[PDB]
């Protein structure tokens, strides 16, 4: 909890959550990779039990949800792909947020299992569709909407 | 199967029903929320009048147009027969 | 007007909001139009242009709640012998009022409290109820609760509603702490009541050892347990 | 056609349905030996989920395989 | 039961209670002081918001009731470009 509240971010903008959900994160071969496998759902769950900001964005604009859906092995280890996502959306993971490169996490799926899991965990909201419509049509919202609504627009 | 909004004057009642449902059920529904005897109101398809023997889905109220996201605007007029008076919505930006 | 942010002075609107919420926390009567308009008032204040005064409103609400609960604590102290009835009666005015205030501040929690380290009003109103009404005025409460339940044990039938509300007015305080919500009631009342019950039944069993032989001892213990 | 579909703990599901059957009733028996009601398990056929009848011949007519079903609730 | 809503300029709106409780601030508005002994109207005053956005949010309520927890195609909800800015602020005010 202390480490999380000391806002650790890497050079890619990755938090501890981002590297926890990242399969590309290397694991030491010397008597370590035999146990520690990435991505790991439990530690991410422990990150959620420790109040890690699930809505963080990296230098790419991707959140942990945007990276966990990029896993290329939904057959060999499905649970480590599923139990994390439900753990991801447990304290305010916003499934409809859109990254800097303007890609929905459902768009960055490349896996039917991952996108159907996201859809099952997805829940609709009027604010999501309204912000998506405003951003897709480019209405001037600056100095006209509350600042938190501007941040939500930036999320979409 | 149908999802339509009952727009009368000031009030606008959003309602769902089925194609097999009849106009009489809609009249019973609007009686308990607006307190007018059934002979005092007449339902309108845009400006066309209807009757009670016909079902709701009979007079062009199909599911492909009475969808919940785009409900049909059915007009009513309460007696005191008063004409179909529906004011427009406030001006959008 | 509308939902567009605007610049509005906090003073008179906060005073009028105080007028509303003081009646809210006292289980009084307020107007539905007034009540509904307070939602818009809280929304407009929370995103008042250009500086969101949600921190300011939060601090002012904290000040009001602390002052109100401390005044109620002083009032309950005056009813020194009958504070159990006074605490129970004023808790009923407060608990439902606390939840009503929590619902009233719904926009504050959804936008400011959980999105900025902070405590929501419903948890804070209960938190103001424990740190300023329960924890300071605790020893008298527990000792006379034990005395009243001892009287109930012996021959009396005191106000079950008052004791039941007050006892549940401990678990109802920490309902917002997910980790061990029963922790406060687990020690404030539970342990002294445990010890008092143990000692009272110890001396009761010592009395009944010689009051009756081993035959009637079974029936007497069963009756005491059933009661 | 026996079924060896895995679950959240790698359990077994006995669909016992031929490839000509529909997954609307094939998944009913699979969760019958597992515990879930039929209209509650979003069965995933290693890349796709069943819908409507969803005849089992559409999913490559695999024999048993490892169908990692989704245990989402409120689907009925 | 059925709930009632006051718009800025007349424009009454009546929605089923279960269809309206999906939005946040409506739920607390129905959870205010008073038991509402009538239990047929329990109207709420939306002075700030206009009428067209109220109609649109009622349409959103109906859509959410119809398409909740479903595996269907989830059809796109039509949003008027002019009302989109007002509807976004409304959804900010009308939680969820």
């Amino acid at each position: 909890y202390n480490l999380i509240h000391l806002d650790p971010r890497t050079r890619e903008g990755f938090t501890l959550l981002h590297l926890a959900v990242n399969s590309n994160t290397p694991v030491d071969d010397f008597h370590t990779n035999d146990v520690c496998s990435f991505p790991n759902a439990l530690v991410t769950k422990l990150l959620l039990d420790c109040g890690a900001e699930v809505n963080a964005v990296d230098n790419e604009g991707n959140s942990a949800l945007h990276i966990i859906v990029q896993y290329n092995r939904p057959i060999s280890d499905f649970l480590t792909l599923h139990s994390i996502i439900i753990s991801l959306v447990e304290a305010g993971a916003h499934t409809d947020m859109t990254n800097k490169q303007n890609k929905t996490p459902l768009d960055k799926s490349t896996t039917g299992v991952s996108e159907i899991l996201l859809k099952t965990q997805m829940k609709m909201s009027l604010k999501c569709l309204a912000a998506r419509a405003v951003r897709a049509n480019d209405i001037n919202y600056q100095d006209q909407i509350p600042r938190t609504l501007e941040e939500f627009v930036g999320f979409h | 199967d149908v999802f339509l909004m009952i727009r009368r004057h000031k009030t606008t009642i959003f309602t769902d029903a089925k194609e097999s449902s009849t106009v009489f059920e809609l009249k019973r529904i609007v009686e308990g929320i607006l307190k007018r005897p059934p002979d005092e109101q007449r339902l309108y398809k845009d400006d066309q009048l209807l009757d009670d023997g016909k079902t709701l889905g009979e007079c062009g109220f199909t599911s492909q147009t009475a969808r919940p996201q785009a409900p049909a605007t059915v007009g009513l007029a309460f007696r005191a027969f008063e004409a179909l008076c529906i004011e427009p919505f406030s001006s959008p930006p | 007007t509308s939902l567009k942010p605007r610049v509005v002075d906090f003073d008179e609107t906060w005073n009028k909001l105080l007028t509303t919420i003081k009646a809210v926390v006292m289980l009084e009567y307020v107007e539905r139009a007034t009540w509904n308009d307070r939602f818009s008032d809280i929304y407009a204040l929370c995103v008042a242009y250009p500086e969101p005064l949600g921190e300011r409103l939060y601090t002012e609400t904290k000040i009001f709640l602390e002052n109100h609960v401390r005044h109620l604590h002083k009032r309950v102290l005056e009813s020194e012998e009958q504070v159990l009835v006074m605490y129970h009666r004023y808790w009923e005015e407060y608990s439902k009022g606390a939840d009503y205030m929590d619902c009233l501040y719904r926009y504050l929690n959804t936008q400011f409290i959980k999105k900025n380290p902070l405590m929501e009003i419903g948890e804070l109103a209960l938190d103001m109820w424990r740190k300023l009404m329960v924890e300071p005025l605790q020893a008298i409460l527990i000792r006379m609760l034990l005395r009243e339940i001892k009287n109930d044990r012996g021959g009396e039938d005191p106000n079950q509603k008052v004791i039941h509300g007050v006892i549940n007015s401990f678990v109802h305080v920490e309902q917002y702490k997910k980790k061990f919500p029963l922790k406060f009631y687990q020690e404030i009342f539970e342990s002294p009541f445990l010890t008092e019950t143990g000692e009272y039944y110890k001396q009761e069993a010592s009395n009944l050892l010689q009051e009756s032989n081993c035959s009637q001892y079974m029936e007497k213990v069963l009756g005491r347990l059933k009661d | 056609m026996l079924i060896k579909v895995k679950t959240l703990t790698g359990k077994e599901i006995e669909i016992d349905i031929e490839p000509t059957d529909k997954v609307e009733r094939i998944k009913e028996r699979v969760e019958e030996k597992e515990g879930i009601p039929p209209q509650q398990q979003r069965l995933i056929y290693s890349g796709k989920q069943m819908n409507d009848e969803k005849t089992a011949a559409d999913y490559k007519i695999l024999g048993g395989s490892v169908l990692h079903l989704v245990l989402a609730l409120r689907g009925g | 039961m059925y709930v009632k809503l006051i718009s800025s300029d007349g424009h009454e709106f009546i929605v089923k209670r279960e269809h309206a409780l999906t939005s946040g601030t409506i739920k607390a508005m129905l959870s205010g002081p008073g038991q509402f002994a009538e239990n047929e109207t329990n109207e709420v005053n939306f002075r700030e918001i206009p009428s067209h956005v109220l109609s649109k949010v009622c349409m959103y309520f109906t859509y959410k009731v119809r398409y909740t927890n479903s595996s269907t195609e989830i059809p796109e909800f039509p949003i008027a470009p002019e009302i989109a800015l007002e509807l976004l602020m409304a959804a900010n005010f009308l939680d969820c």
